[PDB]
């Protein structure tokens, strides 16, 4: 499996490109949250940005890390333009509950569930 | 026989066999299979490292113009080492002939994005990036086309099901459109239609 | 239809309930389907 | 004809008529629970079963391509009338 | 606490399991014949570590293995459980 | 050496002598269209469809029944091959009525698929097509005599396997009728297994008849229940529900068949199920409530009670998950008495010593046998496919079968020995006209039944079984390597409970009458409340409770076998499993789910939540329940025999007699047929 | 350009974006759909079907239809081998249970074995 690379030869440029992506997302929040006329503080949106980076801790392969950086760069293009809208950014937020449980007791009463 | 059976051609089949053998000889570097079916349209089947060389050679060399492009499709097949199949389909203007140029690839290894020799393939390449995931190195813009912005998954796969993982409705609580896990109103009763008794005996692979 | 008046079928409406969407007399849907699983009957007499 | 459920309404020809505490009744508020008062079984009772002098006979249903394909039924047993699967009307023999 | 039950998990080939085959050929009838209400049990499917386990003291599963172990060590841990 | 060169269209293949053209084509990948052949039935050349052309052969032969000489070459795409098949196809579709809508096998016909792929299109024979009057073959199998293509597959099946022999052909020529001459109904075992065999839609299912259509039902793997054999069955499920079941083949066990009881035991599965958790009411009335208050009440009461006076009877259909979760809970409280309905008598440590309680031989290995004796049961009713494979083995390689304990209604010309277990000990000690061939035999198999196992004669009868086993296995010039003494059961959870090492029977309940107990599947007459102390506290957990559910105190609506991914065990230790076909109706959670929720509401916990954790703990109880579909064979006959010699008794002088004596007795004696309308219909149509 | 190899699996399980319960909890089943016994012929064999576990289908409260909360209920992945089935299942992420392939054992059968002078196979009606 001597696979062709994408962007990085090892994990070093992978970490460098994803930290550059996170740099762009930190400096990308206030312009969009002031432009799109949202209802949410800047710090809460930045915390969901860092939470979405925290979701992907198990990602190992350099192809996959580079492909996540490609997806993030494409979405940052579509959010530095207004191709997307308020609906999509509020769809990144999960506000309209859906308070769907995790306890086995609450998976038992409200049941037919694992 | 004389009616009601579509008559086959002979000399066009001979010429396409000769031309496929011609191409297969004069490019020993990127040739695996050439084949002709009964309805006489040429097929070339290619390792994915000479895509721009084969398309430049099949745009010029003056005994094969083939100036018209079609469809690119990386038609998804499971079970294989290489799922995705890039399928070029070319038509010539001075010749009246049809070739299919099928090169193969897997889920992650990119190909060289042949937009620089055929300008038609730009939106085709963007579309097949959005629907499959065959990444395209040396390409200007990979945006998403035929999909929603906030949607992802490359949904023409056999993994993504028929109905989606997303559903949209409206609420007046926050005065906007929200997404939900999907809730079909009908089962989509799938029809088992796999008949017994050897539908075509001529296409019997060697049994394991 | 005054060229051919009769027909020897006898089940047809001869009242002609006309087009009716927008009344208190219109269609409502219901599945013509009996009970599916038929739950267990709790016993009539008590015990102890 | 329609029967009388304990709800005071029209039952169905197949037994789906409501229980006394179904809230589908209270989504039937103020509108017609429509029913076809002509029932299917009510016409078979008024059928004159004919008397054909052959043994195994045919049934088409009044002209080909207006009705059902050719079905062939038997008139052996005199304890049971020969019932068509498509027509829903019986046949008998005499001799 | 109350010495409820003992389990032995065996297989078809391992050297320690061959020692426990020597145990079941030599010194098994002493155990149950001397102990009528001490329900040990034997479990085999095809291939497993010869697990010597003990379920007692209200849901305590003591746990030793018997890979490349002697039959004297079988008797020794048998007495330690006993 | 018996490797014969035949060429399929030029390509070579080695073929045994005696094997036909068709098994050669199945070896290379071809099939020949055929009707009167069937791969697990007898062979005749009736249907004429399988015609085929050989190179240099002016005589076209039927490829179903040809002895294959050396060096053939077979054309399966030639000219007169297709001409002969299209001719025969135009022949067969002349006396067949236009019934393909109202036929029940419209999605699963054979005339239709072969008339597409091998037939002509523009028919002939403008006038004719006589029709034949039907008659009911029974209440369970709907019969139309008209669609019969006279293939003679049901008849040879009856003649060679069923042994009832009431189904023949009358008349001649065109006017040939199939079935019954004397208008006598057919109510025997495996009478439902003729709807899988009739290749056209002639003999179809009466209760299934017009409730579905095959191209709309999705299929799911399932395991045969109310037996101990476990056929490879399939729930052809439909519309949030079920609506069809069928059998499927396995390697060793249960070839292409099923119990008729099982086949028509889906209505009673869906008939009167328990759906809601229920608590008794102040006048004393069993009313229903939410899981909250009910399980809080039961969990607080379980926090109250302690000691050996808490019991759990796992009768009938319960799970691996049910038994493991119940064992973990009842160990976690302080102590236990886990019990089963059918009492398994132990006097020489019968709980452990794996080989003594199960069918030690191979089910397909009864064909390998020569000398099989049968000590009391009636195997026509208990596991009928076991009896069917015994009869097929006796048909082919001529079994020598004895019967000891009771003269019963088995139909394959059995030898009989004095119908009393004292005469079985007279076999074990003295000589008899079966004992000479039995002792100087080659291959000993001893099938023990469990109908007469509930009486207290179990120790000495099991000792005589062990004496026969040891004496013949160390006798007859053999050291072993093939087995004897295989015993069987009825309930799968019995063998699962023995594999988990449980306190057998209600012995510990009749010794210590307990305070709190859990009735998991209580329908037989195990206990009464008036044979129980003043702590009358039972949690009856089950499904469609008839007997015990008006008696009960707390109803818990458990799920059934179609509704939960439960691992079950057949009579020979093989571990099969089901998948969740339909999520259960009502509230109706699973078994381990209810037990772990009860543990959560009570003041304790169970350290597993998911099924992967369940099966890790399942292997950490016993390794025999993760290696699915792998046959397990135990040993140590001498150790079991030297432990079995502790206490022996004088036998009871009563000759044993089965309760499973007739067909109606087989029908009404289980919970699902006790529920279902259609089994009541077939019982009253046997009587009347 | 001859990049390094590693003894690892593939990790598209966060590239395809399927939600997490549908990732983990869907215990797949790889099976051979065997011969439909009411039919005849094993043409429908030779294709390994990876399918998924079923979940609830409840009554539609207006029509009695089976409305489901399942995207992953109607999938059927068609394979040719078993190793590639294991490879695809490790590639995309979920777990699975495996049935074997249980071919029919060929048995010796003959019409000249159906008839005999001193063996007990006797059709007596043909
Ligand atoms: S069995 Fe006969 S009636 Fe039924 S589908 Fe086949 S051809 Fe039609
Ligand atoms: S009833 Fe069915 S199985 Fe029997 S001869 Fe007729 S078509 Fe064949
Ligand atoms: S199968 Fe050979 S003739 Fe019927
Ligand atoms: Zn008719």
């Amino acid at each position: 499996t001597s696979v062709k690379p994408i962007f990085s030869r090892d994990m070093n440029e992978a970490k460098r490109r994803v930290r550059e992506l996170y740099r762009a997302w930190y400096r990308e929040v206030p312009n969009t949250v002031h432009l799109f006329q949202l209802d949410i503080s800047v710090k809460q949106g930045r915390d969901k940005v860092r939470e979405m980076f925290k979701k992907n801790a198990h990602v190992t392969d350099p192809r996959v890390v580079d492909l996540l950086v490609i997806k993030g760069k494409m979405e940052l293009e579509e959010t530095i333009n207004v191709w997307k809208q308020r609906t999509h950014v509020m769809r990144f937020f999960h506000e309209t509950e859906a308070p769907r449980p995790k306890d086995f007791l609450s998976k038992f009463y409200v049941g037919h569930d694992p | 026989t004389r009616p009601t059976v579509r008559p086959r051609n002979d000399v066009a089949h001979k010429q396409l066999s000769a031309f496929g053998e011609y191409v297969a000889e004069i490019l020993p570097k990127y040739v695996q299979q050439v084949q002709v079916s009964c309805f006489s349209e040429l097929e070339i089947c290619i390792h994915p490292d000479g895509v721009i060389p084969v398309l430049t050679f099949l745009r010029d060399h003056s005994n094969a113009q083939f100036k018209s492009l079609a469809d690119l499709t990386a038609v998804d097949i499971p079970t294989r080492q290489n799922r995705f199949e890039i399928v070029y389909n070319l038509l010539s203007l001075r010749f009246n002939s049809r070739i299919r140029v099928k090169t193969y690839t897997d889920e992650l290894t990119p190909v060289e994005s042949s937009v620089s020799v055929y300008k038609a393939a730009n939106w085709y390449e963007r579309e097949i990036w959005d629907m499959f995931g065959v990444f395209f190195a040396n390409h200007p813009d990979l945006r998403r086309i035929l999909t929603d912005y906030g949607f992802e998954g490359h949904p023409f796969r056999k993994d993504f099901p028929l109905s989606g993982y997303v559903e949209l409705r409206y609420d007046d609580e926050v005065k906007r459109v929200v997404a939900e896990p999907v809730e079909l109103a009908q089962e989509f009763r799938k029809f088992d239609l796999n008949s017994p008794w050897e539908a075509f005996p001529a296409y019997r692979q060697p049994p394991e | 239809p005054t060229v051919k008046p009769p027909t020897a079928r006898k089940f047809i409406w001869t009242n002609h309930k006309f087009n009716l969407s927008g009344t208190p007399q219109q269609y409502v849907p219901y599945s013509t389907t009996r009970k599916k699983i038929q739950e267990w009957v709790p016993p009539s007499t008590p015990y102890k | 004809g329609v029967r009388t459920s304990p709800t005071g309404e029209k039952v169905t020809h197949t037994g789906q008529v409501y229980d006394d505490e179904d809230y589908r009744r209270v989504r039937f508020v103020g509108r017609q629970k429509e029913v076809n008062e002509n029932f299917a079984i009510d016409l078979i009772a008024e059928q004159p079963v004919s008397q054909v002098g052959s043994r195994v006979i045919s049934c088409d249903g009044g002209g080909g391509a207006l009705g059902h394909p050719r079905v062939y039924i038997n008139l052996d047993k005199e304890t049971k009338t020969g019932t068509c699967g498509y027509c829903g009307l019986q046949f008998r023999q005499q001799h | 606490l109350g010495l409820r039950e003992i389990r032995i998990h065996l297989c078809q080939r391992s050297p320690g399991s061959q020692g426990v085959r020597d145990f079941i050929e030599k010194r098994y009838v002493e155990l149950k014949k001397a102990n009528p209400d001490l329900p040990i049990l034997i479990r085999e499917c095809s291939d497993v570590q010869p697990k010597l386990w003990a379920r007692y003291a209200f849901g305590q599963e003591k746990n030793v293995s018997l890979n490349n172990f002697s039959a004297d060590q079988v008797t020794r841990a048998l007495e330690n459980v006993l | 050496s018996n490797l014969i060169e035949v060429f399929v269209d030029g390509q070579s293949v080695m073929v045994e002598p005696g094997t036909t053209v068709l098994q050669a084509c199945e070896k290379v990948g071809m099939q020949i269209p055929r009707f009167c052949y069937h791969e697990r039935l007898s062979v005749a050349g009736n249907c004429r469809m399988c015609l085929v052309e050989i190179e240099k052969a002016p005589k076209v032969v039927a490829a179903c029944a040809m002895p294959v000489m050396k060096g053939w070459n077979i054309l399966t795409n030639s000219e007169k091959t297709k001409k002969a098949r299209e001719g025969v196809m135009e022949f067969l579709l002349a006396n067949h009525p236009l019934d393909c809508p109202i036929c029940d096998q419209g999605g699963e016909c054979d005339l239709q698929d072969q008339s597409m792929m091998f037939g002509s299109d523009r028919s002939r024979f403008l006038e004719g097509k006589r029709a034949v009057e039907d008659k009911n073959i029974g209440p369970l199998v709907k019969t139309i005599m008209t669609r019969c293509i006279q293939c003679t597959r049901c008849i040879r099946f009856a003649s060679e396997i069923a042994g009832v022999d009431d189904l023949g052909t009358t008349g001649r020529g065109n006017d040939m009728q199939v079935g019954t001459y004397i208008e006598k109904m057919f109510m025997s075992e495996l009478s439902g297994n003729i709807i899988d065999i009739c290749p056209v839609g002639a003999l179809t299912s009466k209760p299934y008849a017009f409730t579905a259509r095959p191209w709309e039902t999705r299929k799911t793997e399932s395991i045969d229940v109310m037996d101990a054999v476990g056929s490879n069955i399939v729930v052809s499920t439909r519309t949030g529900e079920v609506m069809r079941i069928l059998p499927r083949m396995h390697e060793d066990i249960n070839e292409e068949w099923i119990s008729d009881k099982t086949r028509f035991a889906y209505d009673g599965l869906k008939r009167q199920r328990l759906t809601e958790p229920m608590v008794r009411n102040e006048k004393g009335l069993l009313t229903h409530t939410t899981w909250e208050d009910a399980l809080s009440r039961v969990a607080g009461m379980l926090q109250s009670c302690q000691g050996n006076d808490v019991a759990a009877i796992a009768g009938g259909l319960v799970d691996a998950e049910a038994l493991i979760a119940l064992k973990d809970l009842l160990n976690r409280v302080d102590s236990d008495t886990l019990c089963t309905e059918e009492v398994f008598p132990t006097a020489g440590a019968g709980t452990d010593l794996r080989s003594n309680y199960l069918l030690n031989t191979t089910i397909a290995g009864v064909e390998e046998a020569d000398v099989v004796l049968l000590v009391g049961t009636n195997p026509r009713f208990e596991a009928p496919l076991f009896n069917a494979r015994i009869r097929k083995s006796w048909l082919h390689n001529d079994l020598k079968v004895a019967l000891i304990g009771s003269p019963v209604d088995l139909t394959y010309r059995y030898d009989h020995l004095g119908d009393s277990p004292k005469i079985l000990q007279d076999i074990a000690s003295g000589s008899h006209p079966f004992s000479q061939v039995l002792q100087e035999a080659k291959k000993p198999m001893v099938v023990l039944g469990s109908s007469a196992l509930q009486r207290n004669d179990g120790a000495a009868i099991l000792a005589a079984v062990s004496n026969i086993a040891q004496k013949i296995r160390t006798s007859s010039g053999v050291t072993g390597d093939w087995k004897v003494m295989n015993i069987l059961h009825r309930i799968a959870s019995q063998v699962a409970a023995l594999d988990l090492g449980y306190k057998p029977g209600v012995e510990a309940i009749r010794k210590n009458p307990p305070k709190m107990l859990f009735l998991l599947g209580a329908d037989g007459g195990c206990v009464t409340r008036q044979d129980l102390p003043k702590d009358c506290f039972i949690v009856y957990q089950g499904h469609h409770g008839d007997v015990g559910a008006p008696i009960a105190d707390v109803i818990l609506p458990g799920a059934a076998y179609t509704e939960k991914s439960a691992t079950y065990v057949n009579t020979e230790g093989r571990a099969q499993q089901t998948k969740v076909a339909v999520m259960p109706p009502g509230l109706a959670r699973e078994d381990w789910k209810i037990i772990r929720a009860l543990s959560e509401i009570a003041g304790m916990t169970l350290p597993y939540d998911t099924l992967d954790q369940v099966r890790n703990r399942l292997e950490e109880v016993s390794p025999n329940l993760v290696r699915y579909d792998d046959v397990e064979g135990a040993n140590y006959f001498q150790q079991a025999s030297e432990l079995s010699k502790l206490v022996n008794q004088q036998l009871l002088a009563d000759p044993l007699v089965p309760p499973q004596l007739t067909i109606k007795d087989f029908y009404m004696t289980d919970s699902i047929s006790r529920a279902s309308q259609t089994m009541a219909k077939c019982v009253k149509a046997v009587t009347e | 350009t001859q990049l390094i190899t590693v003894d690892e699996k593939l990790d598209i399980t966060t590239l395809t974006g399927v939600p997490e319960e549908h990732i983990k909890t869907r215990k797949a089943r790889i099976f051979v759909p065997a011969r439909n016994n009411m039919q005849s012929g094993v043409n429908n064999t030779k294709k390994w079907k990876m399918e998924f576990d079923t979940r609830e289908r409840w009554e539609n409260p207006l029509m009695g239809w089976a409305s489901t909360a399942d995207p992953l209920s109607n999938l059927v992945l068609t394979f040719s081998t078993k190793e590639d089935a294991i490879a695809f299942a490790e590639k995309n992420g979920w777990s699975y249970d495996v049935e074997e392939r249980k071919v029919p054992k060929p048995k010796s059968k003959s019409y000249g074995a159906n008839f005999s002078w001193n063996k007990r196979t006797r059709v007596s009606t043909k």
